């Protein structure tokens, strides 16, 4: 019973085992985390980083001894936080959503300090993890060798593993209600507070007569990168909206405006990022995935989409 | 968000999820609760001036 | 008290359209009040100036055409509701826009039918294609400081409007983002206290480094609800904050300055006289804007409170 | 650069030999402070290790060119007597 | 807060103060109960007399 | 090893911040050292070679 | 939506060759503020806050 | 410069603890949101009145009871602590409960012939059982500030308060309840703007038509915050100590000075005159019992050595 069935050393103490510099807590959505990042309570950062503190006070004089330092480290005192930026400012935390039947259930990030007792989770990787917010949990692991931190940024980082290993659509992707915001910005209406109408300026939602469903039209000169690196310039009349036009701020303009001239539900939005990955390069495709997140949150609410007794015709 | 009463809303919960949950009693408790609590809020105002 | 006369010390420009904009110190988290209450003021009743109605040499109806344009006519409805400006005076002014021959249609093709500045040169309108082509229009412009829909103006909406006089809402302010965060104050010892952050962004016409210092004091129009609603000012104090001349910690304002020069200087985080002593006439410029009377000769009255350069 | 990092793979064409080259810079800083030729922009030692192939130069692979030749231009000086040393093997 | 032991050791000072914390309640309540009780019982005798 | 049963590895790696050279210095996975004697306690002989 | 809880924690003094075992507050230069709240018997007071 | 600062508007008093001022006309939506600002101030941070400290005629801790009452003390004190009043000189009064003899114990058994308005003269505490039984206490009371429970300092709150000196739930804040409502503008010039309505209800310490500015100041004095743009800050000033020649390596023993000076300069910890040579004279007024005469001895006892006060140095 140290070997033959489930409980044996092979499965309970070797191929998986209990591990230091680790923890777990309930998942929470973190919409201000940039794609390379994760949020962690100050006293959880203290706990996970004790070897950096009971390990650097004695290396700067910032306490008289490791014994006396009990009064200062458990206190979360000021001298803890130079000692922790010296980590955080370039340190890849690892994160985990067991049972890890697939690669994307484990990834790597970067600390952000917060309140509370939870684990705060960037919305585009919440899809890649299948995060299920019923008070289920995720787990945390600190890498401490220079090598593990080097390979975590190079091999496990969210920005650096974006796609489905089975085919190559993104699963680190514009997620659950983000894509209703993008669909809303790219739907159009009759009467529409603007049945045909245009403007720039978010402040003109406070001028009296605007809508993200108002039906803009504009000639936009538009470009398409070749495999050799040159730019196939183009130009076209369009039949579009204010939200479709705002998306020309966010779109990597080495692919043409005419790709936005549709309705960007989950049925369609992944293929814009996929086309960017096929043609432009990695950084351009990451920025185009990341910046679409906050673009969704600025406008998903303003859609007013609901379920209610006369949404049931 | 805030209501046509000119007054904010204590909680917000995603309806885009609801069609996958296949349940609508949650909408009906919310709407009948708007009558049920609205009676008490109107009573808090009415008990002042009495009329 | 810890309502410590909490001036806008930390602004950080990003280039003639956007600054960080922050307010400090605040009551144990009070950026949560200000960043959502005052941010609604900044979206209610604001200054600037813009296009309101238009009259064009072909658009007698929107389903029309002009063989020589590239918009044909309907894709001209793109930057009108889009062009914005400032204006010295009264709440109605006029331009015309008069492009002849091949080109874009641009600020360099305007004519000033009234009192109108134009801090929007880059707002291209449409195009023309031949050595004998032309287009012309009038444009109505207004400034006010508040909003009404183009077809709910309701009394001033029943005037004589020609078959070609296009109609718009109160477009008078060109801002393109306003954000919101809350983290710790700078205040290097009074540190139980927070700051509001708002990361505003425009299209030029104003940086958030201008569009704050009376644009936010619109709070003087939101206070009848709360601070003596009636006629009954009572004995209770203001209880203050003094730190005195000529201490090495004192702000750059304690050199006596020249309009928003004070804002755009302290935005470099050179908020205080103590390090301005480094800024000799060899590497002085690192700052935002700060372009003229400020920059010119104040360097000798700097030596009259008593500082120096070399 | 901390702000996204796979471009250092597409810069070369492979991904783990990458980490061996990065480690070849990394240990020579973390256990030797060896001279740089670009700044850090706060990409602390974990990512100064990657900077070396975001550029492609400052591990010892170009000290193998530089400092190893500062020896050998004495061997060129002194070649006039390196003959007598190489003759003096016989 | 509590302390317990093999019974031949009568209980420790921190339990012996808590004895007088619990005794206060019953010492008071039984002094109310005796009055509450006879204010009923003798009120029945008083009622039979009032008849 | 350095976050689990390897006492040698974890006690060095914790302190390898004081070396400044934050590196691994493992010694032996004790859960495999255990297994190499549990296998011998069943009656199976097991040992090592070099390369 | 603040909730309120009641939970329990305990300790022992074993049968030694004499019979008792020690219970007091002496933990010198290890966390002194986390000691300030105790009985002669090394136990917190009913009514005190603790965290 | 085109401020509006409106005044004068409305009155609807109902009962001392509730009145109902309202506001019209308002610009196009102002009444729909503004009533959420004071929802912080009129809870968290307000001055008003509360009980601060208590001392009792046979009750060392509130977690208990007294052998002669008919009610029990922790869940009594939970109701007593709400007794908050008004005060008309300096901020504090140490009131007394003066009670003996059979029956209820009340706000009418308390000292009230002075600078104090006990607006709660109908509050009740407990009973007594004999014509010679007692319950009595000192009761510190202030106008104070905040919503402070009896544990808020959270350490140095083990503090040595002489056993029976109760610290108390100093919840000075005279409101928690505040909210608002809205109409369309109804001023008979119009039917075409908005209108704010208030539903403030209080601790009874004041009425909503009695006073307000400090209760709106974390919203009114949040305006200078955006203009008049000069600010506020503090420094670092010392060096890391110490080497030869031993002119500075000396305690106060070397000075030839008096004993109360040698007690309070010992409390002020100045065990090297190497820093007494350079600490500012105003910066010796930083510990009590160190006043106008001891502060004046310093001015020549340092000079008597062949030294001086006022001698900062670039290395110590």
């Amino acid at each position: 019973d140290m070997i033959k069935g489930k409980q044996g050393r092979f499965r309970q103490n070797l191929l998986g085992k209990r591990v230091d510099y680790s923890g777990r807590s309930v998942i929470t959505v973190g919409p201000y985390l940039r794609l390379h990042q994760c949020g962690l309570p100050k006293k959880m950062a203290l706990e996970l980083f004790k070897p950096f503190i009971y390990g650097k006070l004695e290396l700067r004089g910032l306490a008289t001894t490791i014994k006396a330092a009990k009064k200062m480290v458990e206190r979360e005192e000021a001298v803890v936080w130079d000692i922790l930026d010296e980590v955080i400012r370039e340190h890849p935390v690892l994160l985990n959503r067991a049972p890890t039947l697939h690669r994307l259930g484990i990834q790597a990030f970067e600390p952000v300090l917060i309140e509370g007792k939870a684990i705060q989770l960037h919305p585009l990787v919440c899809a890649a993890y299948n995060a299920d917010f019923d008070g289920d949990q995720m787990a945390v692991h600190v890498p401490l060798t220079l090598e593990a931190q080097l390979e975590a940024r190079a091999l496990m980082m969210s920005t650096n593993n974006i796609l489905s290993p089975a085919n190559g659509e993104p699963i680190i992707v514009p997620s659950q209600d983000v894509v209703l915001g993008l669909y809303y910005m790219t739907r159009d209406c009759v009467n529409a507070k603007g049945m045909v109408l245009t403007g720039p300026a978010e402040r003109l939602y406070r001028s009296g007569l605007a809508s993200l469903h108002a039906r803009v039209k504009v000639r936009i000169t538009e470009y398409e990168k070749d495999a050799n690196g040159e730019l196939v310039a183009k130009t076209s009349l369009k039949d579009t909206t204010v939200g479709r036009a705002i998306l020309w701020m966010i779109v990597p303009k080495g692919l043409p405006y005419s790709i936005v001239n549709q309705a960007l539900g989950k049925k369609a939005i992944s293929k814009m990022l996929n086309t960017c990955y096929r043609i432009l390069g990695l950084k351009p495709t990451v920025i185009f995935a990341d910046q679409i997140m906050y673009t969704g949150f600025a406008y998903a609410a303003r859609s007013g989409a609901s379920v209610g007794i006369d949404d049931m015709v | 968000p805030y209501d046509e009463n000119g007054t904010p809303v204590d909680i917000v919960l995603n309806p885009l999820g609801v069609p996958s949950r296949m349940n609508i009693g949650q909408i009906l408790e919310t709407h009948l609760g708007m009558a049920a609590k609205g009676i008490g809020d109107k009573i808090n105002a009415m008990l002042k001036q009495q009329q | 008290t810890e309502f410590l006369k909490p001036r806008l010390v930390d602004i950080e420009q990003v280039s003639s359209t956007h600054a960080k904009v922050t307010l400090e110190p605040l009551e144990r988290g009070f950026g949560h009040t200000l960043g959502n209450a005052l941010r609604r003021i900044l979206l209610s009743s604001m200054p600037g100036c813009a296009v309101t109605e238009v009259e064009i040499d072909g658009v007698l109806h929107e389903y029309s055409t002009k063989e020589g344009v590239q918009e044909d006519i309907l894709e001209i409805l793109l930057n009108l509701k889009g062009l914005a400006v400032r204006v010295q005076g009264k709440d109605e002014v006029i331009l015309t826009l008069n492009k002849s021959g091949i080109g874009p249609v641009t600020a360099a093709d305007i004519t000033h039918d009234g009192d109108v500045e134009i801090v929007k040169p880059q707002h291209v309108i449409c195009h023309l294609t031949d050595e004998n082509a032309s287009i012309s229009m009038r444009i109505k412009v207004q400034r006010g400081r508040g909003y009404v829909p183009a077809s709910t103006r309701i009394h001033s909406e029943e005037d004589e409007r020609p078959i070609g006089r296009l109609l718009v809402d109160a477009c008078y302010s060109p801002v393109e983002r306003i954000a919101y965060n809350v983290e710790a104050a700078r205040v290097e010892q009074r540190t139980d206290l927070d700051k509001l952050v708002i990361e505003m962004e425009t299209n030029g016409t104003i940086d958030p480094e201008e569009a704050i210092r009376r644009a936010a004091t619109i709070l003087a129009e939101q206070l009848e609800a709360f601070v003596d609603l009636r006629d009954v000012r009572q004995p209770e104090v203001k209880e203050e904050k003094p730190e005195f001349d000529p201490i090495l910690l004192l702000p750059v304002d304690d050199l006596e300055l020249t309009v928003r020069s004070a804002n755009c200087l302290k935005a470099e985080a050179i908020h205080y006289i103590g390090d301005l002593v480094q800024r000799t006439e060899v590497e002085l410029l690192k700052t935002p804007n700060l372009g003229k009377k400020s920059l010119t000769e104040i360097k000798d009255v700097l030596a009259s409170r008593g500082l120096s350069l070399g | 650069a901390r702000v996204t990092v796979q471009d250092a793979v597409e810069k070369i064409g492979n991904r783990f030999d990458l980490v061996l080259v990065a480690a070849r810079r990394a240990r020579q800083m973390q256990v030797g402070g060896k001279d740089p030729l670009v700044p850090e922009e706060n990409d602390k030692t974990t990512v100064i290790a990657l900077r070396e192939i975001e550029e492609g130069l400052i591990n010892n692979q170009i000290l193998d060119v530089r400092e190893r030749q500062e020896q050998q231009e004495q061997e060129a000086a002194e070649l006039q007597a390196v003959t007598a040393i190489a003759e003096g093997r016989r | 807060v509590q302390v317990f032991t093999r019974d031949g050791v009568e209980k420790d000072k921190r339990a012996l103060e808590i004895e007088e914390m619990q005794l206060k309640q019953a010492k008071k309540d039984l002094s109310e109960e005796l009055q509450i009780l006879e204010a009923g019982l003798f009120s029945r005798i008083r009622a039979v007399l009032v008849a | 090893t350095v976050k689990s049963d390897d006492v040698n590895g974890r006690t060095k790696m914790y302190k390898n911040i004081v070396d400044g050279n934050h590196q691994m210095e493992p010694g032996m996975p004790e859960s495999f050292n255990v297994l190499l004697k549990e296998i011998r306690s069943l009656g199976i002989n097991i040992e090592l070679e070099d390369e | 939506f603040t909730t309120i809880h009641i939970q329990e924690l305990a300790c022992v003094s074993r049968d030694t060759k004499l019979g008792p075992e020690e219970i007091t507050a002496d933990i010198p230069n290890v966390g002194e503020a986390a000691l300030s709240k105790l009985d002669e018997s090394g136990i917190v007071y009913i009514g005190a806050e603790v965290t």
